[PDB]
């Protein structure tokens, strides 16, 4: 058996490999990035925003994100769902975006999951898993984005009720605002100190 | 065959958190433990990225950002296979990569080392690996790196690499050296790493025999992703 | 003989308040480093308890719950001495221990773990030490217990036990492990203990010669308290 | 000479073996338990009870408290008392109780003890020594509990004395209320954080 | 391909018949020599077993036998590979397994012991190897079990296997044992063996990777059978 | 190159996991024995039956016997037969079985085997390969069955003929017997001492 | 304390009972295994003999035969303490011994050899030891003496001695040598011990400080017999 | 731990420490011999006798033997008997013979003992513990005699039905005789070959 090869930092200039469009650097035809909406892409149209904050309350200019999540009808567009059904063909359920270097804000286009099969017959709340990565961020964090319109869903899942600190499951939950009839959802990440975020070992 | 979860990371195998070390590490570290979960669908799972989007060039730092002419420095090729723990391929899984020039210098707005810019440089690139968990790239060997950590720190050459593979558990971030490099015995960074072998895992070998003459030098690097079980009993993954 | 203090508590001997690799310890260990106090008659006092309020099944968990038959697992016999630093014996001293059963599982309503449950087994038992600090209880070897620190953590078989004997600075509770557990090697708890001498202090060790044939194997385990100073000069405890 | 056997945490189910009627196991026909007053025990009546919070101020519900303290004169019902004077008889001056699962509440039903000699001739304030043991700590931590309304014999204590921060003194210090004319002593523990309580070496 | 005779056995790799440390084989081991014969069809041949005829608990020891509840005991899985002695893969071989259960209780008419039976486990099992050679069954780990040999004689843990394969000369019956186990170094059975290098390949090894979380322990345990030679020239099998 | 895994003796137990409705245990439907007649079978129906005995002439009543042989034909129903003729179609060629547990007796129904090719052309006489695995036994005994009525044939038996001691020979020859119209053939087999069945390393 | 049986005895610590090097025990060893069996009254009890009835000289091997005068060879004291395995003493146990004179000549109708008889040396003494477990005997330090085992074969210098203690099982004969001795290495009899550490066990040591000036050496050797272990649940011994 | 001190053989000379008498050497006034009855001994007086052999059928002409026995009331005069019974006064319970020289015969004049409970409530049969030393022999051989009129009581006795093999009983039963009105009990002891006597390991 072999070791898992050792995390490093992604460092300052992340931007380079992940996004060289933000760096300033056209090398490729095609680019990832943080619209996971095609014209034909089934589902309610959200986008996802927010900050990233260190322990003295200040945005992250340099963090780097990605979002991985199921299609409107809960399937993950991966060899691997074993739900036996269709996932949408217009979707790829990833994005990678990066904050602002002014302002440290972030975003994503994407759609609201779907309802995904749990553990045991069990059913998990709609749900974006997202990691964060940055100069100063040994390995990449692991968190997930839940919606506050969803508290029937949210009270029965089996992640958020695996957090025996109930106070926390809370900075798991996106608010809900509708700016110009587009839906936002707002999700503030704090890496450290005073509510801070729930990371999960995956 | 049914497969269940992969394997629980081994967190001694991998630096901490908190590392004051490394300085910008002090802020940006949970004070909480991680919350470890049991898998569901949405940590087995991840993308699929299309070959027929990848140019050409995609691979090839050497030429992809050359405008007049070839970039300045050490010509060299890089490869190596992708595998999980258990010894497996990874097949088609998306690396990417990216470095400074030559001289030390990143093409990025925020680098303002004295080292100078190569306009036929540009430091980033991509591919899959193929069905044998096989990558290979070529680029021009990164100088050491000064940076304000203490004073007078100085990174080692390296290459910054990522991996998305078959599960969102695999997602992986990290740099591999280059052998024989002294700065790797001072580095902060790869001393956030606790073990000494885990350390050495990071250093690509100089390939000899696939040196190509009066061309380029070789490093051989491999790296290992988490692996899944199979499932032989109760399947609850599901 | 007139006694003066017990000797200091080496911290150094002992598993620190924070360990992050013990993750309920992070939010669970004060920040502020103890205040060590000189000792007064509070702390060199302890309770007595009547050796006539013992039943005789209390050092027996093979039967001290067995309804309709006997439990199921290994019979074994842990025997040893009780002493304080110095060597001598600690007499009369109250000791109490508690286990999961053969299955790895724990009589307590917060215990959900699959593995079965034993109806004719307890898993807790008490006895006090006699004059030369000798202890005797017989019970059924507790498997190992996956919990969730990681995801895959698993316990190596373990026996929790606890002290109250002359000085209330001499209370303490610990666990102790059996000769040969390979996940001694792994455990996060047994790692929060410094060096390995004192990790290797908490393993019960196989008594072959006192076996009991076609009936019980036998552990043997010695536990050292601290100890008290004699005076020959000012005495200031009073 | 030889090494005091290592600590090692209580874990969750420290229930088990040191209170088995909580744990719903009845092997025992004596058990030990919160109640020190005997019906000819000497004394002040008091109960004496709290709740013990973590890092993130929330409640503790498997921790196990043990409490030990002089009689009504301040003779210690232990072989180990020099003082020559002759204990209540009907007094162990020991208990042990856990926490309630559900809301975190301890009690002790006790006696107020009577002024301890100090070292070099003091004397000590009335005070009850303390110590929890729990999931998540790895050594039984040591506290003390002194009473508000003793303010002279607690300005003039030793081992309060001996703490130089003075603002952390008054951790040490359980407010006395009245509820229905039982004498009731409020001590709540702090673990970590703000205002934690002071824990000593002894 | 055509394939000629199974290697000779080594003698040296197993016990000899007389070990009058093992006291039942004094009189029953042969006093003459055995007569080595040149392979035949006789000896190159075996039977063949078919898959449709296995049920689907055949490889479950905790659940082929459980009627009111589960076994009580140590959950554990044990995987591993058959191959030939020139590492070739063993396919479809036949292999069976029993044991004792968590008390080192026996169910078989011809055993006292007081350790406790359990109304939920049976004790036997079999599967076929797939075409890598691989096997994989669950059961609960036995418990070591007190026997007359000397007075007070204690085997190890260990679970007896069989393997019918591709030719008679093949057959095999042994046990295998598990890591760490003190017993192991005191048993005469296992002393019968006489290398050390022999006696450690009876010993099924930790597998942590493999665990399964909040389940089930694993271990990994391979065989090594008998292998046939190719043949080039002559063919004197027939 | 990997060494054979070292035997080790089948134990008493050894009815447990080899023919678990001997030890009363009912865990498989379809289960091994000693009938190798199926309805359909070829072949001259015979029953082989005898003893094992010990060193001090007692029978072992824990030994577990195997049998292995071809068919009517001379043909081993399996792929490794290189012979290119068709076996019968309802034949195992193995069965298992163990002593009785009172008296030491163990028997087999099986069928008379033909004749098997012998190395260089040459022909063995018909014979059944067994094997005795039992407690005391560290590894299988293996040994054959000749029949007394082949005597012509066993005259010519390569592996009989390769028995230096020409004595001992005979202790592989089973005797026929006439039960009722049924043909027996009775085989003991000595393990140690005077008479001792001659035991082969295969 | 309620006593339970003697431990087993641990064969591998003795000599075998056939052991082919010793030419004399191939006729006068069974062939069978020793039957193990379980202890009653009859194996844990033994005889008491009274001080009152043995004679002054009785541990004077010197003086308790000599007529005319004092016999020739070299005076030496030989003490020590005996024990049972825990290391407990053995009180008022009895201890015969017997040996050849200086001349390795035994007072014994059956020696023929040439080395002279000394009319004032008998050979034999007896003793009880106290209740700290001490035996003290003086004697003449025995010489080798020649024997056919093979022709030229030589025992080293020794004598023989025997105890009757608390137990019959307890009960046991050998014999001790001196140290240094040449011919300790090449005596088959010596070499029926398996082990190494139980040769030297046998080995009496020259205790230098308590030789008595002007007059006797001393060897210490000290003898450690099986052991009881104590019960503290079921009392089946009866 | 301590290992117990290895055995060696007594050699053939063991008579000149165990039995000075029969090597002539009068060094003790009182010598240690094989009649264990006194004048007020209780019970029924016996002679036991035999012959013990070696592997060619010869008798051992140099063998110690030595007896260990209970009283008429099966009570052995030992501290160590728990039975809280009063044992025979005038009784040592123990013996030591030599074969004679030019015959091999030994003999003891003894008791006969009463029956000795066993473990877990049985009752043994009556019988006399024996072992043998001897030139050939490093470890002193350990048997027991049981008494061929007490049919009954060895049917039951625990001991003689652990010995597996029933014919091997035999060798341990001792035939009754009665020689001018004496009560003589024969034992021939076969040390190795046929009938080979039983030996235990105590
Ligand atoms: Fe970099
Ligand atoms: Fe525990
Ligand atoms: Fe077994
Ligand atoms: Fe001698």
């Amino acid at each position: 058996e072999l070791k898992e090869t050792p995390s490093q930092t992604g460092g300052p200039y992340v931007h380079i490999g992940l996004l060289p469009k933000q760096a300033n650097i056209e090398v490729f035809e095609h680019n990832l990035d943080n619209n996971l909406v095609q014209d034909n892409t089934q589902g309610q149209r959200i986008r996802l925003e927010g900050q990233v904050f260190d322990g003295l309350g200040l945005p992250l200019r340099d963090v780097l994100i990605e979002i991985w999540q199921a299609d409107t009808n809960g399937v993950y567009p991966s060899q691997a769902d074993t739900q036996g059904k269709q996932v949408d063909p217009n979707f790829l359920g990833w994005g990678r975006t990066g904050a602002d270097f002014g302002t440290g804000f972030w975003s994503f286009n994407t759609i609201k999951p779907g309802a995904v099969p749990g553990r045991k017959g069990s059913t998990q709340a709609p749900h974006i898993s997202l990691i964060i990565f940055a100069r100063g961020i040994n390995i990449g964090l692991h968190t997930r984005v839940y919606f506050d319109d969803e508290a029937e869903a949210n009270a029965k899942d089996p992640v958020l009720n695996s957090i025996e600190w109930a106070t926390r499951r809370q900075t798991l939950v996106a608010k809900r605002e509708e700016r110009d009839g587009e839906v936002v959802y707002r999700f503030d990440i704090r890496i450290q100190g005073e509510n801070e975020t729930v990371f999960f070992d995956i | 065959i049914i497969w269940g979860a992969y394997a629980q990371r081994n967190t001694e195998d991998h630096p901490p958190a908190y590392a004051p070390g490394y300085k910008t590490s002090v802020l940006r570290s949970p004070k909480n433990a991680l919350i470890s979960i049991a898998e569901t669908l949405s940590e087995v799972t991840a993308p699929h990225f299309s070959a027929d989007k990848f140019g050409p060039k995609d691979n090839d730092l050497i030429l992809n950002y050359a405008k007049d002419g070839l970039p300045i420095g050490e010509r060299v090729i890089v490869h190596g296979y992708v595998r999980d723990q258990f010894g497996r391929p990874v097949k088609n899984a998306l690396v990417e990569v990216w470095q400074a020039n030559a001289s030390g210098r990143y093409r990025h707005p925020n680098d303002q080392y004295i080292g100078a810019m190569d306009p036929n440089f540009g430091g980033c690139g991509r591919m899959l690996t193929d069905d044998n968990g096989y990558y290979v790239f070529r680029t021009i060997k990164p100088g050491p790196y000064p940076w304000r950590n203490r004073i007078n720190e100085w990174r080692p050459a390296h290459i910054h690499f990522s991996l998305i593979a078959d599960g969102w558990a695999q997602r992986l971030i990290s740099q591999f050296y280059f052998e024989g490099d002294t700065l790797i015995d001072s580095c902060p960074i790869l001393k956030t790493i606790p073990s000494e072998q885990q350390r050495r895992a990071l250093i690509a070998l100089e390939d000899k025999s696939n040196f190509i003459e009066a061309d380029s030098r070789c490093y051989r690097f491999d790296i290992t992703l988490r692996g899944r079980r199979a499932t032989y009993f109760e399947n609850d993954l599901t």
